[PDB]
RNA sequence: CCGGGCACUCUAACGGGACUGCCCGCGAAAGCGGGAGGAAGGAGGGGACGACGUCUGGUCAGCAUGGCCCUUACGGCCUGGGCGACACACGUGCUACAAUGCCCACUACAAAGCGAUGCCACCCGGCAACGGGGAGCUAAUCGCAAAAAGGUGGGCCCAGUUCGGAUUGGGGUCUGCAACCCGACCCCAUGAAGCCGGAAUCGCUAGUAAUCGCGGAUCAGCCAUGCCGCGGUGAAUACG
């Protein structure tokens, strides 16, 4: 069992990640389940727009964190030699829980 | 705000309950948003500048 | 409804100077900023002035107003 | 049937018909219905004079009721209102005790409006 | 209805428990 | 043998399956009229039935989720009616000018901001 | 009363953060505070130098401050100097040990922040500011750009009453997002008062 | 309407009978949005009226409702000062709209406590000529031959 | 639940799909009326977006800022008090005046969010608020959680009431250094006005109005009946 917890504010940059990821133990390893998305939190902030009122004018933003999983089965060595450190995205968020 | 009344930075507040979030960039004085620390003003002028990532147009 | 519920808190300004003042028998006036403390009953006899936020107003302590507070014969409002 | 210090109700369900004792709702009512071994759901009329004198043991001499009661909150306003109280100020005045606003819908504590100028 | 503290729309209303709303 | 109908009714699915029988309908481990009891319109969800002459030519067990009863009894009525097409392609010269293949697409509007509920607006009263 | 900032909406499409990672409920606050801090030294510094953007990456207590800069001499410095002071000055607020990056970025009157302190500069000195108005949406219109336009706020060359200023040029729609417009404001502050410049630049369709 | 016609909906038809004037019947009994509750009280109603008299409830919500729709009524217009009562004839749809709403007006203003009863009874009556619906759509049209005077008002 | 499987609902990333393209009609054209096909059409429904300018509109009391006044002092700390005052007047709302209703058991169906000392399954104690113990969830797996109207069953019987819960007396929990001024909540008791509202006036044209519950931000707590979102059921009418 190893679970890779992939967490971003962008949905293209985790796509690339993970695909990367995938594409990197696919040529090693098995059937591999693959990217499976997750639901994405939404955090919703609704600010009154002008200081001083105008209450009913108020507009809102929204973040929202994407998370996806991969679920690699089986994985030995040559999964790992292009796993230590070989990517590019930033905003992506990487975890391994086991 | 003041500048004085930003005190609560060195928290010590001889009891626990006194602690307001205090928006760290306008020194808010009453409407404060936890998460970012700032305040509707300064999350606003923030969020328009495009520094918070993740922070988009709402719309639906 | 009032609460306190266990350890009924009085201020230890006014309790450890009237649980001195007791013992050398009833004292004058007294001064008093702190009306968040509870009465207790060795209080009785005294002449307690309390802040209104202005003055400073005399108090008559009885042993009917022993479970109330400092404070409810300060009246800070004043209309009429 | 007569339960209480002066108190007949009639015609009605027994629990319902206890509400109008005074210091008798509906929790005292179905408490009195519970321990007492009584229909609740039975009329007041097919009350039996033992059930009725059972019910008259219960009420009667397990809390303070009609005289005694009234008595007993007006004494304990006259006890707050001869100490300086400010409770009992506000007793005095005819005001909210609370801890309500008098700015705006004060009518109940107040009474009818009496509206001056302005 | 709803301000009825001590029936059972009263206390959904205003969210809390007792004796005539238990949790369960 | 099987006959498959899925149909969707404001944030309700009502999967529907159809076989030859008897004209007895279940629902999620219940007969569709012990789970729809006392309920005036479950009779339009074997409505689509009446058409094509059923309930004693048919027979189903359908698995319904989501929103409320009244959607899962339409979601119902359009499951049917795909399962129906399916089954027979020229019923639809029959459903159709009844309406029974149609998604009704009435979805509860968003609730918008300076208002109550979406459309109502807060009343003024001295302008 | 109209019209909310666009680089704001343009957020999503056709722009992007100027900061470009992740956190969670414990670490976000600070981080944007420690992003506030560096963008605010870089503006106390940098501003005569020359910059437009800073664009900060964090991948694990990796830091990767970006400037782009309209003149990377000054940012450099002669033989690397001044990127060793406030680039330890820059390590000496937050003990995350950041490294700093430097970029080119070409034609100086085609970025909108940096037209925006070039007018500002000019309505400091008290220039007309009509003529730096036209003379910098020329200076964008002369090098692609197909459209720009240009804001100036009141007390203009000192006046009492407070006015608005003009000449826009080509087609600046800042209705539809669809085409890379860009964006920048100045303050400049005189004698008289204060100037906001709103520098609007509109380029490529897709 | 300043632009379009503003095309009539068409309601669904009814379940039990298939026909479309209960449906809009029901949807007139209906408050708050309950439209089962509404269906429940209309078809208990359908029972009691079917069974206190012998006849097909059918044919007796038909004949009430017919008896209820009025023929004529009357219409303010402004000219020269106050305006006037000036009496007109009446749309089909606004016949069907006003019969429907003075039928639920008349059953609820009746003495009987459940309200599928005072419906059923309401019906009843106005299936026979007499009743509350009716003499309110007979006090319209005691409005026209009155205020006839007006009949060159006509617009 | 397991073995197992992705077909299904679903989650979330890319696409397909509508264009007056087909036909009748009318028309010089745009386009209009009608019809089939289609999930959907004549802008399919909802947003985000608000022009040159206007009213010397709004806030230097968010911020930044140009000038004029303050300096043992308007600056500054802390305690107490205040912004909660009441003989009145309006605005916005909440709850109601009941039988299409109330209460009591029993049972079924949502979406959107929130939670590392934070949400708190479960056992115990207590009428209860709540306390003690304690599992799990770094949360499509755990928890908030029960959705509420609804369904069947029952009691109420047209009555200031088994409507309505204001007011007031007492008892108690909780956050907090601390609830007199001035908190929420629980329990007993008290059970007010109010039986559809004068002149006048408001919202809404389709899932809309109406009604029902749920969540959230701010926050130790909460005077939130506010505000911002979510779904359940679901109208009436538009001659003009
Ligand atoms: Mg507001
Ligand atoms: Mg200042
Ligand atoms: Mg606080
Ligand atoms: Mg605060
Ligand atoms: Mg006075
Ligand atoms: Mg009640
Ligand atoms: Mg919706
Ligand atoms: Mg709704
Ligand atoms: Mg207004
Ligand atoms: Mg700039
Ligand atoms: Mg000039
Ligand atoms: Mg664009
Ligand atoms: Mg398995
Ligand atoms: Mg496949
Ligand atoms: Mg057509
Ligand atoms: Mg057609
Ligand atoms: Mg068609
Ligand atoms: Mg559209
Ligand atoms: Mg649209
Ligand atoms: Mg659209
Ligand atoms: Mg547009
Ligand atoms: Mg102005
Ligand atoms: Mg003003
Ligand atoms: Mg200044
Ligand atoms: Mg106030
Ligand atoms: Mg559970
Ligand atoms: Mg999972
Ligand atoms: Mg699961
Ligand atoms: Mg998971
Ligand atoms: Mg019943
Ligand atoms: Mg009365
Ligand atoms: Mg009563
Ligand atoms: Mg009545
Ligand atoms: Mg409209
Ligand atoms: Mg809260
Ligand atoms: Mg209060
Ligand atoms: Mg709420
Ligand atoms: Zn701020």
């Amino acid at each position: 069992k190893i679970r890779i917890k992939l967490r971003g504010f962008d949905h293209k940059t985790l796509d690339a990640s993970a695909q990367k990821i995938v594409e990197a133990a696919r040529r090693s390893g098995a059937q591999v389940s693959g990217p499976i998305p997750l639901p994405t939190r939404v955090r919703r902030f609704t600010v009154i727009r002008g200081p001083f009122k105008h209450k009913d004018s108020r507009e809102h933003f929204e973040l929202r964190t994407h998370n996806r999983l991969v679920d690699i089965i089986n994985p030995n060595r040559k999964t790992i030699e292009q796993l230590m450190t070989l990517d590019l995205p930033t905003g992506v968020e990487i975890e391994i829980k086991t | 705000a003041r500048k004085a009344l930003i005190e609560k930075a060195k928290r010590t507040p001889k009891f626990k309950v006194r602690a307001y979030t205090r928006c760290v960039r306008c020194g808010r004085a009453r409407s404060v948003y936890r998460f970012f620390g700032l305040c509707r003003i300064c999350l606003r002028e923030l969020a328009h500048k495009g520094q918070l990532p993740g922070v988009r147009k709402a719309s639906w | 409804p009032r609460s306190l519920k266990k350890g009924v808190f009085v201020d230890d300004h006014l309790l450890e100077k009237v649980l001195e003042l007791n013992a050398k028998g009833e004292k004058r006036l007294i001064k008093t900023w702190s009306r968040r403390s509870t009465i207790v009953p060795e209080m009785v006899g005294h002449t307690i002035a309390v802040y209104n936020g202005k003055q400073h107003v005399p108090v008559y302590i009885t042993e009917n107003m022993v479970g109330h507070k400092l404070g409810e014969f300060a009246p800070t409002r004043t209309y009429r | 049937a007569r339960i209480a210090g002066v108190e007949i109700p009639r015609n009605k369900r027994v629990d319902v018909a206890l509400t109008y004792i005074y210091g008798i709702g509906k929790a005292r009512a179905k408490e009195a219905l519970e321990k007492t071994g009584i229909n609740p759901a039975t009329r007041v009329k097919d009350l039996t004079e033992a059930e009725v004198v059972r019910l008259r043991e219960y009420v009667e001499n397990t809390w303070k009721l009609e005289g005694e009661l009234r008595a007993e909150v007006a004494a304990n306003i006259k006890r707050l209102m001869d100490i300086g109280c400010y409770r009992g100020l506000r007793h005095r005045r005819g005001l909210p005790v609370r801890g309500q606003r008098t700015r705006t819908n004060a009518r109940t504590r107040k009474g009818p409006r009496k509206t001056v100028a302005g | 209805g709803k301000g009825d503290r001590r029936t059972r729309r009263g206390k959904i209303w205003r969210g809390t428990y007792g004796k005539y709303r238990p949790r369960k | 043998e099987q006959y498959y109908g899925t149909g969707r009714r404001k944030e309700a699915v009502a999967r529907v399956f159809l076989r030859p029988g008897n004209g007895k309908v279940t629902v999620n481990g219940q007969d569709f009229n012990e789970y729809f009891q006392g309920l005036v319109r479950a009779v339009a969800a074997l409505e689509p039935l009446r058409a094509v002459d059923a309930l004693g030519h048919f027979d189903a067990y359908i698995t319904v989720r989501g929103g409320g009863k009244s959607g899962q009894i339409d979601a119902i009525k359009l499951g049917i009616a795909r399962a129906l097409v399916q089954y027979n392609p020229d019923y639809r010269a029959k459903l159709k000018p009844l309406g029974f293949l149609t998604r009704d697409a009435r979805v509860v509007e968003r609730k918008k901001y300076g208002k109550h509920k979406a459309r109502r607006a807060p009343q003024y009263s001295k302008r | 009363g109209n019209k909310i900032h666009p680089i704001g909406f343009r957020l999503g499409i056709t722009r992007d953060w100027e900061s470009r990672w992740y956190a969670g409920k414990k670490q976000y606050r600070h981080l944007l505070l420690e992003d506030q801090r560096i963008r605010g030294l870089l503006e106390k510094e940098l501003y005569s130098a020359g910059l437009a953007r800073v664009d900060i990456e964090r991948a694990a207590d990796n830091v990767a401050v970006t400037v782009h800069v309209a003149k990377p001499g000054v940012v450099i410095g002669r033989g690397g100097e001044r990127i060793r002071v406030l680039r330890e000055e820059l390590a000496k607020l937050t003990g995350k040990n950041v490294a700093l990056n430097v970029q080119e970025v070409q034609n100086p009157n085609l970025s909108a922040p940096l037209v925006a302190q070039r007018v500002a500069e000019q309505i400091e000195r008290r220039f007309a500011v009509r003529r730096a108005i036209k003379q910098a949406v020329q200076r964008v219109m002369e090098s692609g750009a197909k459209g720009a336009k240009v804001i100036v706020s009141g007390r203009i060359g000192g006046a009492e009453q407070a006015r608005t200023e003009w000449a826009a040029q080509g087609r600046v729609p800042l209705h539809t997002l669809r085409a890379n417009i860009d964006y920048g404001f100045a303050l400049a502050r005189t004698t008289y008062g204060v100037l906001g410049v709103k520098a609007y630049i509109f380029l490529g369709e897709v | 309407a300043r632009r379009r016609r503003a095309e009539v909906r068409q309601l669904q038809p009814d379940l039990v009978y298939g026909d479309v004037l209960v449906t809009a019947f029901i949807n007139k009994i209906m408050r708050d949005g309950k439209k089962n509750l509404a269906a429940r009280i209309f078809y208990d109603a359908c029972k009691i009226i079917q069974e206190k008299t012998g006849q097909e409830p059918l044919k007796v919500f038909k004949q009430a409702v017919e008896n209820v729709k009025p023929r004529m009524e009357v219409r303010s217009r402004r000219v020269g000062g106050a305006n006037y009562q000036v009496p007109m004839e009446v749309s089909p749809r606004r016949q069907q709209s006003l019969a429907l709403r003075w039928l639920v007006q008349a059953a609820n203003q009746r003495p009987e406590r459940r309200a599928a009863v005072r419906i059923a009874h309401e019906l009843m009556d106005a299936a026979e000529g007499k009743g509350g619906a009716v003499k309110k759509k007979e006090d319209v049209e005691r409005m026209a031959e009155a205020n006839r005077a007006y009949a060159h008002y006509r617009w």
